[PDB]
C-alpha cells in the first residue's frame, strides 16, 4: 500500500455499483488503485517485464591487438611480395608499392611490391540478440488496500506468505489468470501486451555490462570487426581492417597500429536508445504497458458479519497530506476486541455526522485481539473544510482537514 | 523428510499414462518456478521441465508440466522403457533463501 | 556446445579441507550464475551453493553454511568450491550446474532453474 | 643523389643563362632538382619540420574512474540535503528529487531532496598545445648532384663530414640562409615561412604516443572534462559529467557509472587531421609546404682546368630508367691519371657527337687518382632513339636507348 | 614542478659492481629520453649513457662501453645504470638528467640538450 | 685534452663583459646544437643556453649564446659576483656517436 500510496504515476479506477468488468493500463513503476461499491480497494501494478529466447546474431570488437607481425619487400619486376602468413584468416594485411632503386638493393627504378601482416586478437566484443515477440512475460502484483498492515508493506519481500497479496505472471500466449486475495475473494485477469516495440526490427544488445535495445539497420551499419552467430574457442573476424591502419611504408617494412577502444563511441551513439537490464539469458525492461480487463465480481468484502470496534482509538501521527489529495491517517486501537470493523467516517456536520467524500481504504478492519494495534486508512476528502471521524460515541476522534 | 516431498517411486507398464506429483509450500512451489529434471542411470542431470509447465527444445512431447496452488505434477503420456529414470522436481524457496530439491522418484 | 568440466575429486579424511574446481566453455561464465549440486550414491539430490554472474551474492544450503566457500574466477571461467571440515555425510558425487540467468535481479531467484549440469566429480570421506 | 631520384615527387626546376633567382616549392618526401647553364646541379629537399616549446592551452580527460560514492537524502519540507563532499571540487555530485513518505521514513508525503558525490579519478588525457611561427623551425638538405659518390649517398648520415652536403635551418623570424658545397661554390636560400602552413588556426594535440594538427575550433567544442594548462598534484577538472553519469536514484542512494573510453571516439574524429610525430617536448612534422628563391649565381664548377679523362670506361650496370625518364648508367674508370673531366654525353648522330639532349650530373668529374673508380651519372636524353656515348677515342662507350 | 633523485651510491670495493637508480617525477617519464652525467671531484663534466624513450638506443662513452648498461621501467618511471667491474678513476658524483627530446628520430641527436639535472649521489671506488 | 676545448680560466672585473668560447669539429659543433650548463660552486649543474642561441625561461638577458663556425661562444654582459662558477659546453659527436663535454671554465 506505501508504494502505491508513493509512486507519483497513481491511476483511481473506480467500477460500478453491481459491475463486474473493468479496463485499465498498467505501466511500469505506476501504480492502479480499483475502487468498486461495496468492495474492496486492490491494487494493480506491474513490476517485471522480461524477455527470453535470444539467439545471437553477430558480435562486434570494440578492442583488439595486434602480435606476430612482420614485413617482405620485393624489387620492381620481381613479382608480388609474399608473407607465410598472408593466407591465414586470423591475420590482416595490407598490399602496398613502395619506391624502390639503385641505392635500395634493386637493379631498376620504379614501385616494389610490400606487404605486411598482423595477428589478429579480440580483448573485448559486443552481441546482440534476436527478441521474438512470444517470448515476452509480465508480472503483476495484486494487493489488497488496506488490511490493517498494509502500511508496514513497501515492497514485494513477504508476497509469497501473504494471503492479502497475490502476483501473476502473463505472456502473449497465456493472457489469463486468476488470482485469490485471501478473505477479500479473488481476482480476475485478462491482460493485453501493449509495448510499442518492432522486436523484427531490434537487437538485443549488450556490451560490458551495459544493454539496450538497438534497430536493425543501425546495428547492420556498425564499422567493427564482426562475426555471425557465436562461436566456442576462436572465431573468424571479418572485416578486420576497421581496428587496425597501416600507416607511411620504409623501404622494407610499414607500421601496423590498434586504433583505440570504441566503447565511449558506441556509448555516444545508444545515449537515446532504451536501456535494458540483462539477468542471465533473459531480458529484463523498466519500460512496459498492459492493457488488462478485470473481472471483480469474486471480489468480496471480508467483514461483512462483523461488529464494530467499540473501544477507543488514538493517533499515532499527525495525518498528512499525499501527492494525490488524499489523507493517510494511523491509528492505534486500545481494546481488546476481536476482528471489528473500524469506524471511520468524514463529515462536515458534527450534528448529523452525514459521511462526506469516501474511504479509499474501503471498509476497513481490525484483525488482531490483541490491545494497541495500528492500522494505517487512506480517505478521499472534500474539497475545502471538513472534519476526519474515528471511532464511535463519546471517545471519538475528529481533526479538522482542509483540502484545496 | 525434506522440504518437497514426491512419492518415492512409480511403476507403470510400457504406453501407459503417468503422472508425479510433489508438493510444497507457497514460499517455495506455490509461487516459483517449478523445474523439473531427469537423470538417467549413470547420466548427470537433464533439464526436462522449465517455467513449470515448458519443455526446451529437444524434450519429446509426451513430458508436459503442470502446476496447480502449492504442487507441481510432471506427466508422461505414452511411457517407454527409455524413461524409467529417477525425476526431481525442484524450486527456489523465498522463506529459506535456499534452492531446493524433491526426495525424487524412480520410474519403472 | 556448453561444457561443464569438474574435477578436484578423491579420498579424504574426515577433519581436512578440498577445492572442487568446474571449467566453463561454450558460453559467457561471467555473465550467468553457477550453482554446485552433490548427490551421494542411490541417494537424492542435494543443493550444495549458488553464485551471481560477478559474485555479488552466495547462497548456502543449511548443511554446509559456515564449511564450504563458493567462489568464482571469471578470468579464466572456472568456479570453485572450498570445503573445509569434511564429514562422512559429504560423500557425494559434486556437480557444478549452469542457472539459466545470473541473479542480478530481485525476480531471479524465483525464476531460477538449472540449465546444463557437468558429469561430475566424485568425492569420498573414508575412516 | 639517389634519395633525390628515386623519390616520386621530383620537380625539376631550370636556371638560366647568368641568372642568380629561381623559385622552388619544398614539400616533406620529395626533392627539387635545380639544373643551370655551365653550373653544377644541386638537389634541394626538406628533411625536417619540427615545433618546440609549446604552450599548454587544455587538457582533455578520455578515461575516468570513480570511487566513494556517497549519498545523502532529506524528507519534504525538511530542507535541501548537503554532504562534506559536496564542496570538493575533485568530487562530482548531482541535486535530484526522489518521491518520500510515510513508508520511506519522513512524517509528511512529497519529494525530497537528494544528493550523491564520486570522487573524480582521470584515468588517461590528452593535451592540446599552441603553435606559434617563433616555434618553427625548417630543415633542408642540400647535395650536390654528381661528385661521382652521390651514386652511393641514399640518406642524410655523414653529411657533416661531406663537404659537398650542406645542411641549412630556416625559421620564421630568419628565413635566410647560407652554406658552402665544397669546390662547387655556395648557394643561398631565402625562403617564405607564412607560405609554410596557417599554424594560427591550429593546436598541436597529444593523446598517448599518437599525435595530431587539429582545427582551433574543434578543440574547443570536445565534450570532455578539461583544465587550462597543466599543474602539478592534481589540477582542478571542469564539466566532470561529460564522463560521469547518474543512473535511477532510488528513496535513499543513486547509482554513479562512468561512459567507456573515449579513446578510439577521438581517432575516428581524427581521421582527416595530419599525424605528427613527438620528440620529447619537441613536436615532428612530415607535411608541410615551403616556397624559397634560390641563390645561385655563387654556385661554380668544380675545376675546369683538367684534362679529359683519357682511359677507357667500362658499364658497372645495365643502364635503367628513372621514374622521371631520365637514365642513370654507373661506370668503371681504369685510368690514374688523376682527377680529369668525364667525357659523358649523348649523339644522335654517332659520327659527328653532336650533343642532344643533356646531362643531369652536369659535367662529371672523376676525383680520384686510382684505378677501377665507380662513377654513376644520370641523363635527360631526347625523345625516341639516341646513344649514350662515355668516353673518347677507340675505347669509347656507345649504349643504344630509347624513351617514350 | 620536475625534480630527480638519485640513490644508489655509497662506497665500493673495486671489481665488483653497483646498481644506481633515479627517480623521475613531474613529467612523462615514458616521453622524454634520459643520460647519465658524472664528475670527479674538482674534475670537468664527463658524459655517460644515453637511453631514448622506449628504451630501443643506447649510447655510451668509450670509457665505459661494454662495462656499464643503461636501463630503465617507464612503468613505474624510474632509471637504472648497471655499473660493473669498476675501477679506482670511476669515483665520481653523478647525475642523471633529462632529455628535451625521446630520441625517436635521426635529427634528435643533433637537437640533444641536456634539459633538467639532479643532484648527485657521490659513488666511491677505494681499495 | 678532451673531445672538446675550452679555456680552463678567465676572470673578468665585476660589470664587464666576458665571453667563452669552445671550438671542437665539423661532427659536433659544425652541424649539431651547441649547449651550455653553468654548474654554481658546490651545486647540481644548471642549463644555461640551448639550441646554441637560446636562454631558458629564468636566465636573465645578461647571458647571450653565439655560434660561429665550428666554434660556438658564451656572452656575459655586465658580469655579476653571483655568477662566479665552472661553465660547461656541450653537444652530439656525430662521427663519434658519442655525446660530449667541454673542459670547463671556472669564472672569477
Amino acid at each position: 500500500m506505501i508504494r502505491c500510496i508513493g509512486v507519483s504515476n497513481r491511476d483511481f479506477v473506480e467500477g460500478m455499483s453491481g459491475g463486474t468488468w473493468v479496463d485499465v493500463v498498467l505501466e511500469h513503476g505506476g501504480c492502479v488503485t480499483v475502487m468498486a461499491q461495496d468492495k474492496p480497494t486492490v491494487d494493480i501494478e506491474l513490476v517485471t517485464t522480461t524477455v527470453s529466447n535470444m539467439a545471437e546474431v553477430r558480435s562486434y570488437c570494440y578492442e583488439a591487438s595486434i602480435s606476430d607481425m612482420a614485413s617482405d619487400s620485393r624489387c620492381p619486376t620481381q613479382g608480388e611480395a609474399y608473407l607465410d602468413k598472408q593466407s591465414d584468416t586470423q591475420y590482416v594485411c595490407k598490399r602496398t608499392l613502395v619506391n624502390r632503386g639503385w641505392g635500395t638493393g634493386c637493379l631498376e627504378w620504379g614501385k616494389g611490391s610490400l606487404v605486411t601482416c598482423a595477428k589478429f586478437a579480440c580483448s573485448k566484443k559486443m552481441t546482440g540478440k534476436s527478441i521474438q515477440p512470444e517470448n515476452l512475460e509480465y508480472r503483476i502484483m495484486l494487493s489488497v488496500h488496506g488490511s490493517q498492515h498494509s502500511g508496514m508493506i513497501v515492497n514485494d519481500t513477504g508476497h509469497e506468505t501473504d494471503e492479502n497479496r497475490a502476483k501473476v505472471e502473463i505472456t502473449p500466449n497465456s493472457p489469463r489468470a486468476e488470482a485469490t486475495l485471501g478473505g477479500f475473494g479473488s481476482l480476475g485477469l485478462d491482460c493485453e501486451p501493449r509495448t510499442g516495440l518492432d522486436f523484427s526490427d531490434l537487437y538485443y544488445l549488450t556490451m560490458n555490462n551495459k544493454h539496450w535495445l538497438v534497430h536493425k539497420e543501425w546495428f547492420h551499419d556498425i564499422p567493427l570487426p564482426w562475426h555471425a552467430g557465436a562461436d566456442t574457442g576462436t572465431p573468424h573476424w571479418n572485416n578486420k581492417e576497421a581496428l587496425v591502419e597501416f600507416k607511411d611504408a620504409h623501404a622494407k617494412r610499414q607500421t601496423v597500429v590498434v586504433l583505440g577502444s570504441q566503447e565511449g563511441a558506441v556509448h555516444t551513439a545508444l545515449a537515446g536508445a532504451l536501456e535494458a537490464e540483462m539477468d542471465g539469458a533473459k531480458g529484463r525492461l523498466s519500460s512496459g504497458h498492459l492493457k488488462c480487463r478485470l473481472k471483480m465480481d469474486k471480489l468480496r468484502l471480508k467483514g461483512v458479519s462483523y461488529s464494530l470496534c467499540t473501544a477507543a482509538f488514538t493517533f499515532t501521527k499527525i495525518p498528512a497530506e499525499t501527492l494525490h489529495g488524499t489523507v493517510t491517517v494511523e491509528v492505534q486501537y486500545a481494546g481488546t476486541d476481536g476482528p471489528c470493523k473500524v469506524p471511520a467516517q468524514m463529515a462536515v456536520d458534527m450534528q448529523t455526522l452525514t459521511p462526506v467524500g469516501r474511504l479509499i481504504t474501503a471498509n476497513p478492519v481490525i484483525t488482531e485481539s490483541t490491545e494497541n494495534s495500528k492500522m494505517m486508512l487512506e480517505l478521499d476528502p472534500p474539497f475545502g473544510d471538513s472534519y476526519i471521524v474515528i471511532g464511535v460515541g463519546e471517545k471519538k476522534i475528529t481533526h479538522h482537514w482542509h483540502r484545496s | 523428510q525434506s522440504v518437497l516431498t514426491q512419492p518415492p517411486s512409480v511403476s507403470a507398464a510400457p504406453g501407459q499414462k503417468v503422472t508425479i506429483s510433489c508438493s510444497g509450500s507457497s514460499s517455495n512451489i506455490g509461487n516459483n518456478y517449478v523445474s523439473w529434471y531427469q537423470q538417467l542411470p549413470g547420466t548427470a542431470p537433464k533439464l526436462l521441465i522449465y517455467d513449470s509447465n515448458k519443455r526446451p527444445s529437444g524434450i519429446p512431447d509426451r513430458f508436459s508440466g503442470s502446476k496447480s496452488g502449492t504442487s507441481a505434477t510432471l506427466g508422461i503420456t505414452g511411457l517407454q522403457t527409455g524413461d524409467e529414470a529417477d525425476y526431481y522436481c525442484g524450486t527456489w524457496d523465498s522463506s529459506l533463501s535456499v534452492w531446493v530439491f524433491g526426495g525424487g522418484t524412480k520410474l519403472t | 556446445e556448453v561444457q561443464l568440466v569438474e574435477s578436484g575429486g578423491g579420498v579424504v579424511q574426515p577433519g581436512r579441507s578440498l577445492r572442487l574446481s568446474c571449467a566453463a566453455s561454450g558460453f559467457t561464465f561471467s555473465s550467468y550464475a553457477m550453482h554446485w549440486v552433490r548427490q551421494a550414491p542411490g541417494k537424492g539430490l542435494e543443493w550444495v551453493a549458488v553464485i551471481s554472474y560477478d559474485g555479488s551474492n552466495k547462497y548456502y544450503a543449511d548443511s554446509v553454511k559456515g564449511r564450504f566457500t563458493i567462489s568464482r574466477d571469471n578470468s579464466k571461467s572456472t568456479l570453485y568450491l572450498q570445503m573445509n571440515n569434511l564429514r562422512a555425510e559429504d560423500t557425494a558425487v559434486y556437480y557444478c550446474a549452469r542457472d539459466h540467468l545470473g541473479w542480478s535481479s530481485i525476480w531471479s531467484a524465483p525464476e531460477s532453474f538449472l540449465d546444463y549440469w557437468g558429469q561430475g566429480t566424485l568425492v569420498t570421506v573414508s575412516s
